[PDB]
């Protein structure tokens, strides 16, 4: 059911986000390249465990940052992208934004963690 | 640094009783062990016996078994050697030793000697 | 019981010359969790012994270069590069095991 | 109640692939991961585990990589297949057979040039065609001759091996453990001792020796169709020898190709032979018996045969020494029954150069002559018996597959899988 | 006092409720010239991908960056009908794993569902 | 720049930290080593995680711990630390004292999780 | 007060494995990753770091990676061991002795079939046997001789090379920079510029020029049995040529194989040279000697000798032109002595076919012949010079490690681990 959700709208697909993560860690001709799928697949799984790790959002399949949405990346209503869009209509919708969202996200926990400091010196 | 401090020497006369004690300082760690030894003149260690202190729990050497007990005091930072009674034999330089355990590792960082406390019989 | 004795326990030494202390059991200093258990110490005349050698062979911290600890088993040995007068005192062999804890008899270390 | 924990000390049996070390050119330079110099060993305290010596995977992994490290040894080495000829031959010089003086017409530098040329070979290398007579080198109508380079020695330096991360092995401190089920006193090592990989046949001569009694292992006994390795607690010295002052000559036969020659011998010639204390010999075949009657009768009457007919893999004890292969008659130390209620034995070897390394077809090794004199000197700890099938129960010395003279070793040691994650309930909730 | 550090394994031998406080001694030791080599780099490949199925499960359940981690999941007692005071004093962790081996599919599914509801929970809070 | 901060002191520095951290994992013969090379990086990457997670510093770039300094390690003041001095001439400063360190780190976070069990438990 | 950061921006000198890079048939045949369009380099300020050229691994890189590359390219191509027959052989014609035209019994296609094959031969690579006359080609009694397979070229396109993760490599901005110590200004990068793999022996003619002055580099200097690396801050340009119009045949020697030779020659004979500027020679050695001075003594006289006897892989200049191999005199450019207070150079050159690229014994390497006339044109960037070892220090051109043609450009870089985890003080605890 890995791609169960693959026609969902957004606000019915973002319920299978666990079955899909759960399936992705799953000699000369045909030894060589099997090893390098396993090591490729690695590296792909680590880059986003570590951005997530880099935003504040490890260990979370769900989790919200206090970004605001800049309007100017999609004017359209929530109602209409929860609604009414499937993940991939959406993501190709804002796909020219995907660093700009991310640096924010960066910023945003270094500026969190960086006062976390200051309180736990107070 | 870590170090220990010690009481000061006193003399009993035979059949009277005795309490020496340590005092640990300059650091601050988590586990760690007390034990006693003694040094008799001219000669090497005996041990006396062992206690970690979180626990209370103490094995102690088969000498003096059943002739001298020891407190715990963690609460405190200090380790105590009670005596019930003195005999001639006694007089000794009495140590404390602490030994700085991780509990993660297995191994002593730290094995600190006090200077030696005499403990004497007279008459 | 781990008993404990060194050999020579009575050793001068050529200033500024090598030498070493052996150190032998009644029985093996390797503990179930698989670590052999055995230390040296210093003890000069009015100090406290110092440690030097941690699990056999590991120089602690501040320790001298000079002091090089080695062994398996039964038998380890105490060698020092060099010896100074600095070095004069008692040389001990601690035993860590299955209690009782012990020492060995020590061995006296001058110049000669 | 749920609680999940990590760092849990479960294990599963698996299968892996374990990795050579190596204390500080064939297993000389195979410097695999250098070896921790002071190796940890942790006793398991109130732990006990089932081995299985016969269904041993780290037996199966000696075989693949010691036959690996022997066919890649020969990659970049000069062939024979150019010496396919016939040659003339008769005798050498001796009065009154094993040594031939063969001649023949070989290649040179240039394609254009031929050179007579003329060695020393063992009968056993060499086969009559015209049933001075013709020969042809034994093996050339069915394999590729290969000439291992001079310059490689094959001596069994001992390696290690060792779990990858993830796995652990378990040892046994059971002086008594015969090989299977449960093993009372273990230990877990990441490492195994260093192990000689020694290849033999009927006896096993450089291996451990068991602490206290002789240890007779075997899949069975019951079943005669099993092999019995017997595990000496003493070894038993044995010296042996080619006492032939040999020379050598290289040929040049191509560009950068050569070949070595036999060239002639100095001195004498004598046979190659073994000679086993035999006091010690006439004890530990005692000692041997005391420990089978165990499995036949307390008063059972053992005997001890000579080996059956084959091939001399099977009925002669082999060994690499020096470079030469030894075939020795081993019936000279098997000629005895035991029955309830100083000095040695000197054993003629035969020699050769070509050499099935693993009994294998199609890939012979040529071992090139080696000079001077040999002696060898080793310990034999064990040996791979067979029973022969009702008041005697008889033995014969036997050959065996390479893998029983690892097992030998490996008996004490399994490998498992390290499985940290598991849960437990608890009165603990979020 | 003992020296009591026991090792990798450590007491495999002890109960589950002694052995639970080596388990950082075990996970700290989880990671640890020519040609032919792909033997070892299988073996290194295939170690991290044991570890990272590891981390993925505990990131999954919610348990990330803990050794011990309490869930909200009940336990449903015909997986184990053992008194605590019998798992935790009288078993080992292998008997244990044995003991309830095939039950490590439902409860790691609960799990998994658990964790679906709580983090979908608390954004429906933020989002107040 | 990944190591525009190399020269910075620490109290300077310790504000790139995620600069360094977002680059740190970043058909025939050879190809081995270039796979080799992959897996290497990889395992480093994850030591590093695996014991920011065992002192429970995992997701973060900068972590309080209940540790304390023991002084003999550095008796340096915390302004002379973190104003007069760079990160690399202070890695070299307490270079003998990682293992000491990391052992109390250890030891304190095991405390600490078996602590929340006992609370959680009551 | 502990607190762990991670992502701190240290490092450790360190050694691990680079890989090539190319800003996209020739010399790189696997080619390499493309490089960055526009790559980066970060000045680090108050950031001094320790380079050692001498220890310097990436050199060593380098080098492994060349050879290899150079074995793989010759792995599928046709073997010249077919050759290595008995070669009736005479002077090719001319007046008052270089070329010979020699003529041998060739295979074909069918194992039935011989032809009759002649072709022109450098006599540096045919020895004469019957001491026509019989010669052999000189290399048919040590090694393999492999044709190199004429449609690859081994132009040496530069590459870049470029750290894996985890590593980043350092580089020197400081212009002054003799290699054997600290680098008050340096930057990070994480590839190399491009470095042309360029082979040569006394003279460098295609690498990097100085930024401002001469700059003369050495381990020691005062230890004679160190090298002298000499860079220039201006190139010295010189025009080289085989001047010869050749026709090349090719000869089919067996199935699917192909062994190309020289035809004929349709043109006169003439010598092969290189024609370097007089002036700007003389003038390069001006400022080498003003320089040199400084560890001499401003008043010490310098002279330049030619090379010291031997093979002439170790006493002429050698160099790769459109892929044949030339062996120049280079005696001419030095013969004087320089004492404080248009035109060219004509040096002759050797032209061989046989090669043995690496100096290693057994491996050789042909180099298929070339059509046409050859035309080469190159940059002095650097010399390899020697002390020849009282009021006068002699120098004199010589040979040196292929290494030592590449640690000359990879001297200001070094490669670096980055270590990103530790610990400092803080008044914050959880
Ligand atoms: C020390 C050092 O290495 N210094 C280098 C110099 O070597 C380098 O000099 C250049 O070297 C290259 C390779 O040897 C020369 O290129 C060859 O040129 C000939 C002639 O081609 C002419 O006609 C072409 C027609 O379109 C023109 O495009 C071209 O520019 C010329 O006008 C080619 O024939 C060569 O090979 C090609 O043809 C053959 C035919 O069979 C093919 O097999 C080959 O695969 C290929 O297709 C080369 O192309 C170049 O001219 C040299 N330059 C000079 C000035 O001589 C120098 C860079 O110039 O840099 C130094 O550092
Ligand atoms: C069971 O275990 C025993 C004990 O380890 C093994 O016996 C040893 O086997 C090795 C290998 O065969 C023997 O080593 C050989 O010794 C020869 C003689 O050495 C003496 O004379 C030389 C003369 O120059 C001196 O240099 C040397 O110091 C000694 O004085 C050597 O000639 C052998 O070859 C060496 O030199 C050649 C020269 O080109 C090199 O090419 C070789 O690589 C090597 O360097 C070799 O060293 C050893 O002596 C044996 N010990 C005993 C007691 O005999 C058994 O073989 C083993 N059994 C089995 C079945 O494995
Ligand atoms: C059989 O073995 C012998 C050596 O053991 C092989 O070599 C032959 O040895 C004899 C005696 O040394 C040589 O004869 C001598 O030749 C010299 C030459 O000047 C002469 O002066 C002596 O008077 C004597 O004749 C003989 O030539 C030599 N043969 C060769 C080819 O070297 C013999 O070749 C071996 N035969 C075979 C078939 O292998
Ligand atoms: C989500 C998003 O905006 N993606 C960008 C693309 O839309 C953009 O495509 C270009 O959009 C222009 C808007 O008027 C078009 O005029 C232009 O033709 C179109 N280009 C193409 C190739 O379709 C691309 C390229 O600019 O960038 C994406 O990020
Ligand atoms: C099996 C065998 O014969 N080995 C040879 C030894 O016998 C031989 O004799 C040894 O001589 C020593 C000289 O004093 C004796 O002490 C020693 O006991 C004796 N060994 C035995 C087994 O009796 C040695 C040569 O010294 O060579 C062995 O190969
Ligand atoms: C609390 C709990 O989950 N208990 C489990 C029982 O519910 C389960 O048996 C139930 O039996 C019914 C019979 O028709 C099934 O329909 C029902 O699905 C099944 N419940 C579940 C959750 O599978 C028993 C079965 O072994 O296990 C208990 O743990
Ligand atoms: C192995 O089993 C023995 C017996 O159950 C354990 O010994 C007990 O250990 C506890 C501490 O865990 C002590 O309080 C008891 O007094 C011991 N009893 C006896 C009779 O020895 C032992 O701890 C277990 N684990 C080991 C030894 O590794
Ligand atoms: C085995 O043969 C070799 C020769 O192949 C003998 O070597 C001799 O060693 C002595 C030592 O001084 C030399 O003077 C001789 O000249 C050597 N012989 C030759 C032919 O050069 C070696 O001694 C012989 N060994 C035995 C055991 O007999
Ligand atoms: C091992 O040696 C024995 C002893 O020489 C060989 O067998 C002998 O063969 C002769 C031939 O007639 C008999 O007379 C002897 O009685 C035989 N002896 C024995 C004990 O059978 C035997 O064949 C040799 N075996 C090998 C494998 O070489
Ligand atoms: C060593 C050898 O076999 N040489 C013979 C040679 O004597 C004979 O004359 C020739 C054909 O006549 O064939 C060669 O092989
Ligand atoms: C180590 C050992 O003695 N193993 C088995 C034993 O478990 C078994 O019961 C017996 C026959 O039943 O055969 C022994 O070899
Ligand atoms: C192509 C060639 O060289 N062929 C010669 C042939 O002309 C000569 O007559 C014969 C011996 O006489 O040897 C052949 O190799
Ligand atoms: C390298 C070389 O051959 N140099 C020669 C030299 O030996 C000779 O003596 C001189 C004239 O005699 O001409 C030089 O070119
Ligand atoms: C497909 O479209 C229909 C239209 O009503 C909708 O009901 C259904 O749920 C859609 N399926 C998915 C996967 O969204
Ligand atoms: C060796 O001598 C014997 C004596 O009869 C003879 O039969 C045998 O054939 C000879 N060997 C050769 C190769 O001629
Ligand atoms: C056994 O001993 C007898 C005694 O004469 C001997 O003849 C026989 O050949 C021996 N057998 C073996 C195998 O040595
Ligand atoms: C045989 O074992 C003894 C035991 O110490 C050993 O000293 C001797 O060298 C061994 N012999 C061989 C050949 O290994
Ligand atoms: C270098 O030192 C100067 C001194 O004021 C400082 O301003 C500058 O920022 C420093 N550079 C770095 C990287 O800290
Ligand atoms: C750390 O150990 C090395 C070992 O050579 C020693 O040189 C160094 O001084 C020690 N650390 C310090 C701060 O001295
Ligand atoms: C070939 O050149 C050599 C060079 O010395 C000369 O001696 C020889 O006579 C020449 N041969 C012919 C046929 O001209
Ligand atoms: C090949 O012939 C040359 C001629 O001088 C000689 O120097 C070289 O050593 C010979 N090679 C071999 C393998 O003998
Ligand atoms: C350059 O040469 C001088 C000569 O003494 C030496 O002191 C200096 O350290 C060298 N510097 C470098 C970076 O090699
Ligand atoms: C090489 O030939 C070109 C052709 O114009 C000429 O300009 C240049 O100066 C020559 N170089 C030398 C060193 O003669
Ligand atoms: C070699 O000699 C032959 C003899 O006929 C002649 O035809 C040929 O042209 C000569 N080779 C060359 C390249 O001149
Ligand atoms: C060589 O001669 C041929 C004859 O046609 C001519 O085409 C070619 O251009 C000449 N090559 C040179 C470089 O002169
Ligand atoms: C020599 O260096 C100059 C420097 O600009 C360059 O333009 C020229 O092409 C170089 N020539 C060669 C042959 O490399």
């Amino acid at each position: 059911g890995f791609l169960g959700a693959a026609g969902s709208t957004m606000g019915a697909a973002s319920m299978t986000l666990t079955v899909q993560a759960r399936n992705l860690l799953s000699l000369t001709v045909w030894g060589i390249k099997q090893l390098q799928a396993r090591v490729l697949a690695v590296e792909r799984y680590l880059r986003d465990q570590q951005l997530l790790g880099i935003w504040g959002c490890s260990g979370k399949l769900i989790c919200c940052t206090n970004v605001p949405w800049n309007s100017s990346w999609s004017n359209r209503n929530l109602s209409e992208i929860w609604d009414n869009m499937t993940w991939l209509q959406w993501d190709k919708e804002i796909s020219n934004y995907t660093q700009i969202i991310y640096g924010l996200l960066e910023e945003s926990q270094n500026q969190q963690e960086k006062n976390e400091q200051d309180l736990l010196a107070l | 640094e870590v170090q220990l401090v010690q009481s000061e020497a006193e003399v009993k006369r035979p059949g009277e009783s005795l309490k020496i004690s340590c005092q640990t300082s300059g650091y601050n760690f988590p586990n760690y062990w007390i034990t006693w030894v003694r040094q008799m003149p001219g000669k090497g260690l005996e041990w006396m016996g062992t206690i970690d202190p979180r626990d209370s729990d103490t094995k102690y050497s088969p000498s003096f078994q059943g002739q001298v007990t020891i407190s715990a005091d963690k609460s405190i930072n200090t380790a105590y050697l009670q005596w019930t009674s003195l005999r001639a034999s006694d007089s000794a330089t009495y140590y404390c030793v602490m030994w700085v355990y991780i509990l993660t590792t297995g191994n002593i960082w730290v094995d600190v000697w006090g200077p030696g406390v005499l403990v004497t019989v007279s008459s | 019981d781990v008993v404990m004795t060194q050999s020579p326990l009575s050793l001068p030494i050529t200033p500024g010359q090598p030498a070493s202390i052996s150190c032998r059991s009644s029985q093996s200093l390797v503990h179930n969790n698989g670590n052999t258990y055995l230390t040296w110490y210093q003890q000069r005349p009015g100090q406290p012994p110092r440690r030097l050698i941690y699990q056999v062979s590991n120089r602690d911290s501040g320790v001298p270069d000079r002091f090089i600890g080695s062994g398996a088993g039964t038998d380890f040995t105490l060698k020092i590069s060099r010896v100074e007068s600095e070095d004069v005192g008692i040389y001990y062999c601690g035993q860590i095991t299955d209690f009782p804890y012990s020492f060995g008899q020590g061995t006296k270390v001058d110049i000669k | 109640w749920v609680t999940v924990y990590y760092g849990v000390p479960v294990w599963k049996d698996a299968e892996t692939t374990l990795f050579c070390a190596s204390d500080a050119n064939v297993w000389a330079t195979h410097c695999c991961v250098p070896t921790d110099p002071n190796p940890q060993e942790i006793h398991l305290e109130n732990v006990t585990e089932e081995f299985n010596m016969w269904k041993n995977n780290m037996v199966e992994q000696m075989h693949t990589d010691i036959i690996s490290l022997w066919d890649q040894s020969l990659k970049p080495c000069v062939k024979l297949t150019p010496l396919c000829v016939t040659l003339q031959c008769t005798n050498v010089t001796n009065n009154i057979g094993e040594l031939k003086n063969c001649s023949f017409n070989m290649t040179t530098e240039l394609r254009d040039k031929k050179q007579k040329v003329y060695s020393l070979f063992y009968r056993l290398d060499v086969v009559q065609i015209n049933e001075n007579k013709e020969y042809r080198l034994i093996n050339c109508n069915t394999s590729a001759i290969t000439q291992a380079c001079p310059k490689v020695s094959f001596e069994p330096i001992p390696i290690h091996y060792c779990a990858p991360a993830g796995f652990a092995i378990l040892k046994c401190k059971d002086k008594k453990f015969n090989g299977t089920g449960p093993c009372p006193s273990v230990s877990t090592v990441q490492c195994t001792h260093g192990i000689k990989p020694v290849v033999s046949t009927q006896l096993l001569l450089n291996g451990s020796l068991a602490e206290e009694e002789v240890m007779i292992r075997s899949e069975n006994i019951t079943n005669n169709a099993k092999n019995i390795l017997v595990q000496f607690n003493t070894p038993v010295q044995i010296n042996c020898t080619r006492p032939n002052n040999n020379t050598r000559k290289s040929i040049r036969i191509g560009p950068g190709q050569w070949f070595y020659a036999t060239g002639d011998i100095i001195g004498d010639i004598r046979q190659a032979h073994c000679n086993v204390s035999k006091a010690t010999w006439n004890e530990t075949l005692g000692k041997v018996v005391k420990q089978l009657r165990k499995h036949f009768g307390n008063n059972t009457i053992i005997r001890f045969a000579n080996s059956s007919g084959g091939d001399l893999e099977v009925t002669t004890h082999s060994f690499n020494c020096g470079g030469e292969f030894f075939y020795c008659n081993t019936s000279g130390l098997f000629n005895s029954t035991w029955i309830s209620n100083n000095d040695s034995i000197t054993l003629p070897c035969r020699i050769k150069q070509i050499i099935n390394m693993w009994q294998r077809i199609g890939q012979a090794m040529y071992a090139p002559p080696i000079q001077g004199v040999i002696r060898c000197v080793s310990n034999i700890t064990g040996l791979i018996l067979t029973r022969d099938g009702s008041t005697t129960e008889t033995f014969r010395p036997g050959g065996g597959d390479m893998r029983d003279n690892w097992r030998s070793e490996l008996y004490k040691y399994k490998v498992v899988k390290i499985e940290p994650l598991g849960v437990a309930p608890t009165r603990c909730k979020r």
